[PDB]
């Protein structure tokens, strides 16, 4: 019995005792998301506790068929998934303390309360309140007040407890046999064993830093244009020679620049395809919206949705009789059960979100034949890329003209197509440098390259070099600004979004080239193209059974990641930006403080 | 015709597990496959060795009845030349089979919201299954090289596992009631057939 015929079996019993327990937890979670009651919480707790106990028992029993003697890259990925001492390598008096740290951070972040330097009654929390005050306000002092108040009350009470998280998590990383906790998170991008497709853990460090170079010229021009358009909004507040205050970006932490469209609209006085009026005019409902989408995915050759989706999936808000969490989510309960939970309204945004979640179910359905442990995306940046390429395909005016949402003339003049490019760029181009900055900071605030006393002196120096923002008022060392973000306060990897963004455009260009599309890439609809659907499916099917390198190559033909596809998507906007930036200044000086 | 219980087999309150596999000798009246084509649409009607209508007009020496319920995606494994969990470790069909396979969904009858764990199938076997042969036994199966003494644990496993049917399962996992019929010839004179 080679340890390859004592691990072939073990996994056969795991695949059957895991499906039932995962299905029962998924059903309990779905029931709680249907009714928010007291019994449903108890059912969720029981199911989750049983599932976690089974996982822990199987993980403990696993480690027993050593790694070095298996030879079947597949029976070995499953062992990698099961053999893994996360937070069980620590002493019993340390794991509880770490869990207390995470629980305290989550509680502090969720129960935020700024209050006013005046009437001690109003105590605006995060959502809503602060998110609203940063979204639809044009004052300067008020936004500065909110920005400083959130990071003053919340920031101080989160570092003494972050400084102790950066010790225990690192020590655990040294125990499970890893270099560092950042190296722990850069682990799903690690592939070993197959010749010609390897990807070292430190290789991503170089790949990201090499891809952000071929972006600087576009982001720099976009930043210059945004600064020029923001001059008139805040006259005596921004200098042309250098950066933009970090509290004037329409988003609380600067993650997205979407709320600046109303201030930086290009050729305005020309609306964007909004078919919401036609929705009310032609009596459209959620069932018809989801029917329309099954029709898009049956055009590209991919399959229909089982009757179980139609019978067991809530699509409209029940009302005041029930309490449900209105949040678009695609559910894969397993054992042939697929559901989508969303409170649908007659809008174009919900029309696109339906396609997004429907693409999520088609991926999930694609790899249903794989073993339990491999039923996931190739990495953390493929599941959200084909949920968003379909939104781009559906948003095209040609697709909307083929289903009866626009009058069949709708002259596709170049005046209004550029307003769509800039708005679409304010959520893609404006978030990649922020993600790279945050991930680089977190990565080196672990390898010990930034000693504690310098945690918040390097941060505001990185945000003046990599991105174009500057703090409004000085922050001493006792603050902790990154912990104000949702992902930093919790334990979530943040580099997945950069990879998602750079993979979605590669997939889009590959599919459009496979569809014999002629013209600009942003005018591409992948409907009525069987070849494109077949090419995507040959990637959607594998899941984790093969390295993500081969999965990417099966569609784009490239061995690794690339930023060229995304700069080809933005060529007209880039040329126009160069055209209107001749009289302006491109670039920034890392020395203009909105506080001397 | 004497009306063999072709309506007591294809009509019962409860069947047996995948690994038991009951067997009545029927062979007592005139074949009445007309009702077989009736009684709800079928997921598969895959007679190998004869043709439907062609039947109700052939003298068979003995027609053995065999009954069990399996999941949807595993219905295709009841066929010659097929390798699978059911084929290798439960009921086997010979490569020279001649008969009919009748399967239809039974979600309303053999499913419960909590779960139906009364139907059992074997997963591991220290050898393969010969044609038309049963094997009932709970003897623990040893994976490693340390004998176990019939106790669960390290590289030690209990064979037969439970299904756990639920009404919300997909088409491939919903219960599918399957009846497979047998057709062999013997030196005895043929009497069990229609005029
Ligand atoms: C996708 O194709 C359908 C079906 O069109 C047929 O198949 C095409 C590949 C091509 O060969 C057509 O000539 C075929 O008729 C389109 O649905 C039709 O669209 C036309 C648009 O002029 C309309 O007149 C028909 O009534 C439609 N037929 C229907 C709805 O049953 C569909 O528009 C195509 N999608 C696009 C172009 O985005
Ligand atoms: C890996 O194991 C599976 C299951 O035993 C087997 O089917 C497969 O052929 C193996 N991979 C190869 C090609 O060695
Ligand atoms: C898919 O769904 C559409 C609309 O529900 C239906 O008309 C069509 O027959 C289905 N096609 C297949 C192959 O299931
Ligand atoms: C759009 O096309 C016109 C016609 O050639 C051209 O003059 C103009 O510069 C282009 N740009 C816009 C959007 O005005
Ligand atoms: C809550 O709502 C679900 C869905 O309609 C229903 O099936 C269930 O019986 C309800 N439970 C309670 C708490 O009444
Ligand atoms: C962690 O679990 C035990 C703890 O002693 C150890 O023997 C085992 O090798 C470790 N698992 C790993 C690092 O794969
Ligand atoms: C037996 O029960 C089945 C299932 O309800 C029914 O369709 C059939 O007519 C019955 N016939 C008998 C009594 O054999
Ligand atoms: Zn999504």
């Amino acid at each position: 019995s080679t340890i390859e015929e004592q691990a072939k079996t073990f996994l056969d019993k795991f695949n059957h005792e895991a499906e039932d327990l995962f299905y029962q937890s998924s059903l309990a979670s779905w029931n709680y998301n249907t009714n928010i009651t007291e019994e449903n919480v108890q059912n969720m707790n029981n199911a989750g506790d049983k599932w976690s106990a089974f996982l822990k028992e199987q993980s403990t029993l696993a480690q027993m068929y050593p790694l070095q003697e298996i030879q079947n890259l597949t029976v070995k990925l499953q062992l990698q998934a099961l053999q893994q001492n996360g937070s069980s390598v620590l002493s019993e008096d340390k794991s509880k303390r770490l869990n207390t740290i995470l629980n305290t951070m989550s509680t502090i972040y969720s129960t935020g309360k700024v209050c006013n330097p005046d009437n001690p009654q109003e105590c605006l929390l995060l959502e809503p309140g602060l998110n609203e005050i940063m979204a639809n306000s044009l004052d300067y002092n008020e936004r500065l007040w909110a920005w400083e108040s959130w990071r003053s009350e919340v920031g101080k009470q989160l570092r003494p407890l972050y400084e102790e998280y950066v010790v225990l998590k690192n020590e655990m990383a040294r125990a499970n046999h890893y270099e560092d906790y950042g190296d722990y998170w850069r682990g799903d991008y690690e592939v070993n064993g197959v010749d010609g497709y390897d990807y070292s853990r430190g290789q991503l460090i170089e790949d990201v830093e090499h891809t952000f170079e071929e972006i600087k010229p576009l982001y720099e021009h976009l930043h210059a244009y945004v600064r020029a358009k923001l001059m008139n909004a805040y006259p005596s507040y921004i200098s042309p020679i250098g950066c933009l205050p970090a509290h004037l970006l329409g988003d609380m932490w600067g993650r997205f620049w979407t709320n600046l469209y109303s201030l930086t609209v290009p050729f305005g006085q020309k609306p964007n395809i909004d078919v919401t009026d036609a929705m009310v005019d032609q009596a459209w409902d959620a069932q018809r919206i989801f029917k329309e989408a099954e029709k898009f995915f049956v055009s590209v050759g991919l399959p229909n949705m089982t009757q179980g989706f139609w019978e067991n999936s809530m699509l409209t808000d029940p009302g005041n009789v029930q309490k449900a969490v209105c949040h678009p989510t695609a559910w894969d309960l397993g054992k042939g059960d697929f559901r989508i939970l969303m409170c649908t309204k007659v809008t174009m945004d919900d029309f696109l979100t339906a396609h997004h979640e429907m693409g999520h179910i088609q991926y999930d359905m694609a790899y249903a034949a794989q073993p339990f442990l491999l039923r996931n995306g190739a990495n953390e940046g493929f599941h959200e890329a084909v949920g968003e390429i379909m939104s781009l395909s559906a948003a095209t005016p040609k697709h909307l003209k083929s289903i009866g949402l626009l009058s069949p003339d709708f002259q596709e003049d170049n005046e209004t197509e550029i307003n769509f490019l800039l708005k679409q760029a304010l959520t893609i181009v404006g978030t990649l440098p922020f993600t790279y900055m945050l991930e680089k900071w977190r990565w080196m605030v672990f390898k010990g390259e930034i000693p504690k006393d310098q945690w918040m002196k390097k941060w505001w120096e990185m945000k003046r070099e990599i991105v174009g923002v500057v703090e409004p008022v000085p922050h001493d060392e006792t603050y902790c600004d990154p912990a104000s973000l949702f992902h930093v306060s919790n334990d979530y990897s943040f580099i997945r979004y950069y990879t998602r963004t750079l993979y979605q455009f590669q997939f889009q260009e590959a599919l459009c080239q496979a569809a014999k599309h002629e013209g600009p890439l942003h005018k591409c609809d992948i409907s009525n193209s069987t070849e494109a659907g077949q090419k995507l499916f040959n990637m959607l099917r594998l899941g984790k059974s093969e390295p993500w390198t081969l999965a990417l190559e099966n569609v784009v033909g490239a061995k690794n990641m690339n930023v060229r596809p995304l700069l080809n998507y933005f060529e007209p906007l880039f040329t126009w930006l160069k055209d209107q930036n001749k009289n302006s200044f491109v670039g920034w000086s890392t020395d203009w403080s909105p506080y001397a | 015709t004497n009306l063999c219980p072709f309506h007591e087999v294809f009509n019962a309150t409860t069947f047996a597990s995948v690994y038991a596999w009951n067997r009545k000798r029927i062979s007592n009246c005139v074949a009445d496959y007309s009702v077989i084509y009736n009684f709800a649409p079928f997921f598969a009607f895959k007679c190998y060795g004869v043709s439907p209508t062609k039947l109700n007009d052939l003298c068979f020496t003995n027609v053995y009845a065999d009954s069990f319920v399996i999941r949807g995606n595993e219905v295709s494994q009841i066929a010659p030349g097929q390798t699978g969990n059911i084929a290798d470790y439960n009921y086997k069909l010979p490569d020279d089979f001649t008969g009919c396979v009748i399967a239809w969904n039974s979600n309303k009858l053999d499913s419960k919201p909590s779960g139906n764990y009364n139907y059992l199938y074997r997963l591991f076997r220290k050898s393969k299954l010969k044609p038309f042969e049963r094997d009932i036994s709970t003897e623990i199966y040893q994976a490693g090289n340390k004998p176990c003494n019939g106790v669960a644990g390290s590289n030690c496993y209990s064979p037969l596992q439970s299904y756990g049917f639920r009404p919300t399962y997909g088409v491939g996992h919903q219960p599918y009631r399957v009846v497979v019929l047998s057709f062999e010839l013997l030196h005895a004179p043929a009497t069990v057939c229609g005029p």
